[PDB]
């Protein structure tokens, strides 16, 4: 048995404290001329190499000074103060050399702790580069992981510097995946052919397989006169190889071409009473309903936002106690290709229902009841895509409940019952805004084009703002059936505003339609009436939001007619 | 980098390798031969030194304990085959420390059998199942143990290490070991107590 109470923590310090003292050691490393005296034991027992070094009988086990190479001197001395005290202290530069110096000496817990926090960093940048750094290193997790973030940002982005050097087998099982998140064809092959120009007549081989890979839906466009412009002179058997990828190697549809504009729903009528809310999804389009995976599977209150490139994040909630609703200031990120949430950075506050707003690439939380016993009761916290961190901001003028914020022209909006506050990214400032002359409130608000469309309150008040006008005016009342109380939702669809309403009357069931509006006609059209053979209810709590994703990857939520 | 760099490498290391099977692993540097195999594992060249490793080590068998065993097949024919059996233990343990530094990696990758497990694969081939080596073993020990059952007392000791070493060789449990012995043990026993009980009744 390890008594953990008092031999354990003694033994580690007084061993600790031998090492300070350069006491009782019989073994020294030499590193480009650093001297590291330290113990055989720790060395055997946190790496696996170290004891076949003095274990396995050679010439170095009776070597009183051992000179290692290629090895860092930082990199080793945290290799062994962690040895001596369990505690890694890794920053976030020097992760690369401490991964390889852990695999060189083979240590396997500091390489699985350094494993997680690469696999937990892989933000925006470095994916391709700490890609290649686990295909040298062979690591599956990270391998993996690095893969999928590839395929879902660089098919976005397909000019990193760092993408350019990569070895064929890597860049092969990139290009040859079904998981590019691409909407057209053409991106991949100009960023083949640009992967191919930097380095050719070196990479000739390569360019006839990735040639290949990219296939003919690409193939036949322009690169045969892109080739004969850069192919080698005296070069004839390359033309009948390159004349052959025209026919054959199964011409496919891709899967990055499915990003249809949907709406993510969450806190929806759970089917089984053993669940209380579940999110679900709906085509416009394709007129089906899609399901989709609780992130916390048993906390509710979120909020949602999308971001330009079409990403969904989850932060806040409430979840039970489960004694025998509290609430947590977790972060979540909804995968468009594995169907699950991998979490991230947590919050600094336990917000209810917090109303996320992304602007300039950086996702602002306003309100949502952030400790409530809050000095300044009326404040907010913004959130870092790139960097993953929290960082403070300028508080809010005046504290507000159930508001809704939205982003135009690259500036905060945040609507209350009356007031409105617009906050200045460049500046962290608040300036005053006009002022509605109805005080509603429990509503939420679309921004539409240059037009901040605010519905709804307590109805079917229309109060459009124009920012270029600063001015508030009505338009038109939504056409509803009396002795009703309707549930307006207001987001874009396919560049065109559009609405989403429910009306439920007494002893009546639930009716859902959407209807197209027009700026200069103050009507809203009938566009389409949701059937409810495939939808069914979805409650009172329940929200909506914008954004486009792949069928395949989601599952139909069974329901019957 | 080029080929002559890893050549030489993998040069280097065979005969590193080979003066550690020859009973010479005093003055051999180990630091110098796992900072080859990362240099070489890393370029991903890792399937050359695992054929290379396997060659080397086969010759070094069929030169050495084939001849050795075939050799003295009647003086002392099962102490010199413990004594070389313990011999390729004791290189395979460095051998095995090494290449599983390399195992590591190629066999998380490749999905092959690990170097310890190979050098046990090809001594099973090459020594104990060889076309002479395994029937000459097969009389000898069921007369030996036909002898010990008469009356007579002999080496026993021998016969449980001859066990344990089939055993390990079996690699994966009970398979080639308990065919190998039992079933001409079997049948020995089977005519043995047969006719001692026909001399009984």
């Amino acid at each position: 048995r390890q008594i953990n109470t008092e031999y354990a923590v003694s033994l580690l310090e007084q061993l600790k404290l031998f090492y300070e003292q350069q006491l009782f050691t019989d073994i020294v490393l030499i590193v480009e001329g650093t001297e590291f005296p330290c113990h055989k034991m720790v060395l055997a027992t946190c790496s696996s190499y170290f004891r076949a070094m003095f274990m396995s009988g050679l010439s170095e086990s009776k070597q009183t000074h051992v000179h290692l190479r290629n090895v860092d001197a930082a990199t080793l001395q945290i290799i062994i103060t962690y040895a001596y005290t369990g505690n890694l202290a890794m920053n976030d530069s020097t992760v690369e050399q401490l991964y390889e110096t852990a695999c060189f000496l083979q240590v396997e817990d500091v390489l699985q702790r350094c494993r997680e926090y690469l696999i937990k960093k892989i933000n925006a940048e470095n994916c391709v580069r700490l890609l290649s750094f686990a295909d040298l290193f062979s690591c599956e997790e990270l391998k993996q992981s690095a893969k999928r973030m590839v395929e879902h940002k660089f098919t976005a982005v397909y000019h990193q510097d760092a993408f350019m050097q990569l070895s064929h087998d890597l860049l092969i099982d990139i290009l040859s995946s079904d998981n590019l998140n691409v909407e057209k064809e053409e991106t991949v092959r100009e960023a083949a052919m640009l992967w191919l120009e930097y380095n050719t007549e070196s990479r000739s081989q390569y360019l006839s397989s990735v040639l290949s890979q990219i296939r003919i839906d690409a193939l036949s466009e322009v690169t045969q006169r892109a080739w004969f412009q850069g192919l080698p002179p005296n070069d004839k058997s390359v033309v009948v190889q390159g004349l052959y990828k025209s026919m054959p190697k199964f011409f496919k549809p891709r899967l990055g071409m499915t990003k249809e504009e949907m709406m993510i729903f969450i806190e929806a009528s759970s089917e089984n009473p053993c669940s209380l809310y579940s999110s679900v999804c709906y085509s416009p389009q394709a007129e089906k309903v899609y399901k989709l995976c609780s992130p916390p599977a048993d906390l509710h209150k979120v909020g949602t936002v999308v971001t330009p490139d079409n990403d969904i994040y989850i932060a806040g909630g409430q979840v039970p106690l489960k004694n025998t609703f509290r609430t947590v200031n977790c972060f979540y990120w909804f995968d468009a290709q594995q169907n699950t949430w991998f979490p991230k950075t947590p919050m600094l506050f336990v917000r209810i229902k917090p109303s996320l707003v992304c602007c300039e690439g950086y996702i602002y939380a306003i309100g949502g009841d952030s400790v409530g016993g809050e000095l300044n009761r009326r404040t907010v916290e913004r959130y870092d895509t790139e960097k993953d961190e929290w960082t403070m901001v300028s508080p809010l003028p005046c504290a507000w409940q159930w508001s809704a914020a939205v982003v135009v022209h690259d500036c905060i909006y945040v609507m209350t019952l009356n007031l409105m506050y617009c906050y200045f990214p460049r500046s962290d400032s608040w300036v005053e805004m006009a002022m509605r002359q109805t005080s509603r409130s429990f509503a939420s608000a679309a921004a539409f084009g240059d037009k901040i469309f605010y519905i709804g309150g307590l109805s079917v008040t229309v109060e459009i703002y124009d920012v270029n006008k600063n001015e508030w005016k009505m338009a038109a009342n939504i056409p509803a059936k009396r002795y009703s109380d309707p549930c307006v939702r207001a987001v874009v669809i396919s560049n065109s505003l559009c609405v989403f309403m429910r009306e439920t009357h007494l002893n009546e069931r639930a009716k859902y339609v959407t209807y197209q509006y027009d700026l200069e006609l103050d009507r809203w059209s009938l566009r389409q009436h949701i059937s409810e053979r495939v939808l069914w209810d979805l409650g009172r709590d329940f929200r909506c939001t914008v954004g486009k994703l792949y069928p395949s990857c989601l599952e139909e939520s069974p329901w019957k007619p | 980098m080029d080929e002559k760099y890893v050549n030489s490498i993998w040069d280097l290391l065979k005969n590193a390798i080979q003066e550690i099977q020859r009973k010479n692993n005093s003055g051999l540097s180990f630091e110098e031969l796992y900072r080859n195999a990362y240099t070489m594992v890393l370029h991903k060249h890792g399937e050359k030194l695992y054929t290379g490793l396997r060659e080397v080590v086969t010759e070094h068998l069929i030169n050495k304990v084939r001849e050795d065993v075939l050799n003295s097949l009647n003086n002392n024919f099962l102490q010199t085959l413990n004594q070389a059996w313990n011999d390729h233990q004791t290189a395979m343990v460095m051998i095995r420390d090494i290449l599983m530094y390399m195992d590591r990696v190629y066999v998380q990758q490749n999905n092959v059998e690990n170097v310890y497990n190979l050098g046990l694969i090809i001594f099973r081939d090459q020594v104990v199942r060889y076309g002479c080596i395994r029937d000459h073993l097969r009389q000898t020990l069921l007369d030996m143990i036909a002898r010990e059952r008469k009356g007579e007392v002999v080496d026993r000791g021998a016969i449980r290490n001859a066990c344990q070493m089939l055993m390990i060789l079996g690699l994966e449990g009970r398979s080639v070991y308990e065919e190998d012995f039992e079933a001409p043990f079997l049948e020995m026993s089977a005519e043995f107590f047969q006719m001692e009980s026909q001399k009984f009744l």
